[PDB]
């Protein structure tokens, strides 16, 4: 399964 | 930016056999941008619903796809596929040869 | 033995056609699993094996979401990065991602990965440690003083060491029935006239998984430069097809053997024409 990610570039 | 030209392969599924049902296959790898358009063409005419893979790269961030249509192979039908790409002036035809 | 799961994501821009397309899928080894393409009508990630096909609503829900929000996600990155690179708001740009764990025969993590690229160039990678970055350039930079800031690849490393192995073992235990075979090549050799004076010997690997596998000899020496290798290319029933040619001079065919290496080949194979 995926995960989430909030981070941005 | 740099641009990669994609490497194109048409090929079956299975040894042609004339008269037996089969899957013709247009591989397009090893591009960049991912903006590419396939055709298959039988007789010199599209083929009709052609499918595809949804688009994937490669562990050097080069793009492919699968194009693929069911296909019953004869001694005299021509197939093919073409390729259009930035990196093409022209689309590039690439016969079918079931030898290879 | 050992396997991998990855996850591939590729955003690309299109000023003046709306929002950007976002396209992702999932791999357990060369198997395809999952997909998402945000151009489907109410998108949602949908199953592309039979053995993910038995994880609940629950599952696809959240992966949906998922996927959405990486979409958005990837809309404002591509917004961010014609900034960083002085970029016109013109042109089309393509943003990737991939992430996703190796483990060995026993189901440990063997490595991890978390990596972009912009333009289909390195920009960002997490470094096997997953604890420090390898930024490509003085934009990544950028990119990677910020996920410093925010403590990222901590993040990044409790998924790749926990949730990516754990549910990759998962699914390697439901889908082993396809995961853990190895088809091995199905080969033979071809003889294709070019003149009375020589023809070519084609050598096939057909029908095999996983992908990974060809050479031809003349009087046991590899005809490296003599030989032309297609790249392995997909058959569309989960396995792959290879070949190898070499021109032969007419009545020499005996002077050549094609070898081929496979997983699913307890030992390498030697052949030859057999007219």
């Amino acid at each position: 399964r995926r995960r989430w990610h909030r981070w941005r570039l | 930016m740099i641009q990669r030209t994609p490497k194109i392969q048409v090929y079956s599924r299975h040894p042609a056999e004339n008269g037996k049902s089969n899957f013709l296959n247009c591989y397009v790898s090893g591009f960049h941008p991912s903006d590419i358009e396939v055709d298959l063409l039988k007789n010199g005419e599209r083929i009709e619903k052609v499918e595809h893979s949804d688009l994937s790269f490669s562990k050097d961030w080069s793009f492919y796809l699968l194009y693929y249509t069911e296909f019953t192979p004869t001694e005299k039908d021509e197939y093919a596929c073409r390729v259009n790409h930035v990196t093409l002036s022209q689309p590039k035809i690439v016969k079918w040869d079931r030898d290879m | 033995g050992s396997h991998s799961m990855r996850y591939f994501h590729t955003s690309v821009s299109r000023p003046g056609r709306g929002e950007p397309r976002f396209i992702t899928v999932g791999y357990v080894d060369d198997t395809l699993f999952v997909r998402f393409d945000s151009d489907a009508a109410s998108p949602r990630e949908e199953p592309r094996a039979p053995w993910i096909e038995q994880e609940g609503p629950e599952y696809w829900d959240r992966e949906t979401q998922i996927c959405k929000a990486k979409a958005q996600t990837d809309r404002e990155d591509l917004r961010t990065l014609l900034r960083y690179y002085n970029q016109s708001e013109a042109g089309s740009h393509t943003l990737q991602n991939m992430y996703g764990c190796d483990v060995g025969p026993d189901g440990r993590l063997l490595r991890g990965y978390h990596q972009h690229a912009y333009d289909g160039k390195d920009y960002i990678a997490l470094n096997e440690d997953l604890s420090s970055w390898t930024a490509a350039d003085t934009a990544a930079q950028i990119t990677q003083r910020k996920w410093e800031a925010a403590r990222v690849a901590e993040q990044l490393r409790a998924y790749l060491e926990g949730e990516c192995v754990e549910w990759l073992r998962r699914y390697l235990e439901n889908g082993k029935e396809t995961l853990q075979r190895a088809d091995p090549p199905k080969t033979h050799v071809t003889h294709h006239p070019i003149s009375d004076h020589e023809a070519t010997l084609r050598c096939w690997a057909l029908g095999f998984y996983p992908a990974e596998i060809l050479t031809w000899q003349r009087d046991g020496e590899d005809q490296t430069q003599d030989t032309e290798l297609v790249e392995t290319r997909p058959a569309g029933d989960r396995t792959f097809q290879k070949w190898a040619a070499v021109v032969v001079p007419s009545g020499e065919e005996q002077r050549y053997t094609c070898h081929v290496q496979h997983e699913g080949l307890p030992k390498p194979l030697t052949l030859r024409w057999e007219p």
